[PDB]
C-alpha cells in the first residue's frame, strides 16, 4: 500500500510517498538525497515520539487511512548540528484570514 | 443529435454510485431533452429497466457538478450476456483545483452576493457559470461534430 | 527522482517530486528547480501541493475516488492560485 507524507522541519515541508511496509529508515535516505544529510545525521518523529530505523510506516502508524494523497501525515524531522541534534521545530503554516461576511 | 434511439430492446442495467454525492440520473428522451430520474444517495446501487441505445448521463443532485460514468461522460446501455446486468459505475472525476474552489465557493456565497468577494472581474464569469447539463450538451455536440 | 522547491510567500519551503509539480501548467511553462510565489501563502501552497499529488494519485484509475477536502478559510485564496497555476 502507498502512503502519502509529509516531512517537516522548521520551514521545509518534503512532500513523499512511501509503501506500509517500507522502514523509517528508507524514509531518511529519501530525506538525504533531498536535504544532503545522511540518515545517521536524522531524527524522524511521529508528534513528539522518536521512530526506530526498523519500524515499518504502517508499524508507525502511516496507513491508508491516515497518509492520503489529499491529507497527507506529518512525519516530523530533526538535524544533528555539530555534537546534539537539535529539538524538534516544524513551523507552523500562515493563518488563514477570517471568514467574509458574505462567506459565514 | 445527442438523444435515445427508439429500439423497444430492453435492457438491465445497475446504477452504481461509487462516489460521495447524491446523485442524478438523467435521461436524453427522444428528442434530446434531458429527463431526471430518482436520486441515488451516495454509495447506494440501484437495478434499473432501461433500454439499447439510450443515452444517460450523472450529475450531483444538488449543484449539478458534471460526474463520470464508466470513466466518460455518456452511458449507453447496451445488450445483455446470460442475465448480466450492464454495470453504470458512477464516479467523482479528478476536478481541476480551480473547478473544485469555484464548486466549495458556490456551496458557501448566495448567489447574489458573488459579485461582492475580493476577487480578478475573470473569477467572477467563472464562480457565475453554473454547471449545467443543457450547456454540457451543447459542448458535447459541438466536440462530436469536429 | 527529480525534485522542485515552490516556496511560499511567508517563506515556507515546499518539495515536492518534479513530475507533480508539471500537473500545474505555469510550473510546468517555467521548468521545461527553485520557484518563488511572492503571493501565495503557506497555507494555500500546502494544498495545493496536496492537489498534485491526489491528481497524480487519482488520474486514470478505476480505485473510488474520494473528495478532495477545501475548508472555506482556505477557499478563496486557493482560486486565486489554481486559476495562476492552471491545474
Ligand atoms: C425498475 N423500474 C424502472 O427501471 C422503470 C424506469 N425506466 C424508464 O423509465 C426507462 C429509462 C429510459 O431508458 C427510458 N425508460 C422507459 O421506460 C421509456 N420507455 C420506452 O422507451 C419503452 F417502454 C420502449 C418503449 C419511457 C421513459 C418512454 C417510459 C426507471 C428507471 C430508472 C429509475 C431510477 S434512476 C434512480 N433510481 C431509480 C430506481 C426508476 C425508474
Amino acid at each position: 500500500m502507498d502512503v502519502f507524507l509529509m516531512i517537516r522541519r522548521h520551514k521545509t515541508t518534503i512532500f513523499t510517498d512511501a509503501k506500509e511496509s517500507s522502514t523509517v529508515f528508507e524514509l531518511k535516505r529519501i530525506v538525504e538525497g533531498i536535504l544532503k544529510r545522511p540518515p545517521d545525521e536524522q531524527r524522524l518523529y511521529k508528534d513528539d515520539q522518536l521512530l526506530d530505523d526498523g519500524k515499518t510506516l504502517g508499524e508507525c502508524g502511516f496507513t491508508s487511512q491516515t497518509a492520503r494523497p489529499q491529507a497527507p501525515a506529518t512525519v516530523g524531522l530533526a538535524f544533528r548540528a555539530d555534537d546534539t541534534f537539535e529539538a524538534l521545530c516544524i513551523e507552523p503554516f500562515s493563518s488563514p484570514p477570517e471568514l467574509p461576511d458574505v462567506m459565514k | 443529435v445527442l438523444r435515445s434511439v427508439n429500439s423497444r430492446e430492453p435492457s438491465q442495467v445497475i446504477f452504481c454510485n461509487r462516489s460521495p454525492r447524491v446523485v442524478l440520473p438523467v435521461w436524453l428522451n427522444f428528442d434530446g431533452e434531458p429527463q431526471p430520474y430518482p436520486t441515488l444517495p451516495p454509495g447506494t446501487g440501484r437495478r434499473i429497466h432501461s433500454y439499447r441505445g439510450h443515452l444517460w448521463l450523472f450529475r450531483d443532485a444538488g449543484t449539478h457538478d458534471g460526474l463520470l460514468v464508466n470513466q466518460t461522460e455518456l452511458f449507453v446501455p447496451s445488450l445483455n450476456v446470460d442475465g448480466q446486468p450492464i454495470f453504470a459505475n458512477i464516479t467523482l472525476p479528478v476536478y481541476t483545483l480551480k473547478e473544485r474552489c469555484l464548486q466549495v465557493v458556490r456551496s458557501l456565497v448566495k448567489p447574489e452576493n458573488y459579485r461582492r468577494l475580493d476577487i480578478v472581474r475573470s473569477l467572477y464569469e467563472d464562480l457565475e457559470d453554473h454547471p449545467n447539463v443543457q450547456k454540457d450538451l451543447e459542448r458535447l455536440t459541438q466536440e462530436r461534430i469536429a | 527522482m527529480m525534485y522542485v522547491k515552490l516556496i511560499s510567500s511567508d517563506g515556507h519551503e515546499f518539495i515536492v517530486k518534479r513530475e507533480h509539480a508539471l500537473t500545474s501548467g505555469t510550473i510546468k511553462a517555467m521548468l521545461s528547480n527553485e520557484v518563488n510565489f511572492r503571493e501565495i501563502p503557506s497555507h494555500v501552497l500546502s494544498k495545493v501541493c496536496m492537489y498534485f499529488t491526489y491528481k497524480v494519485r487519482y488520474t486514470n484509475s478505476s480505485t473510488e475516488i474520494p473528495e478532495f477536502p477545501i475548508a472555506p478559510e482556505i477557499a478563496l485564496e486557493l482560486l486565486m492560485a489554481a486559476n495562476f497555476l492552471d491545474c
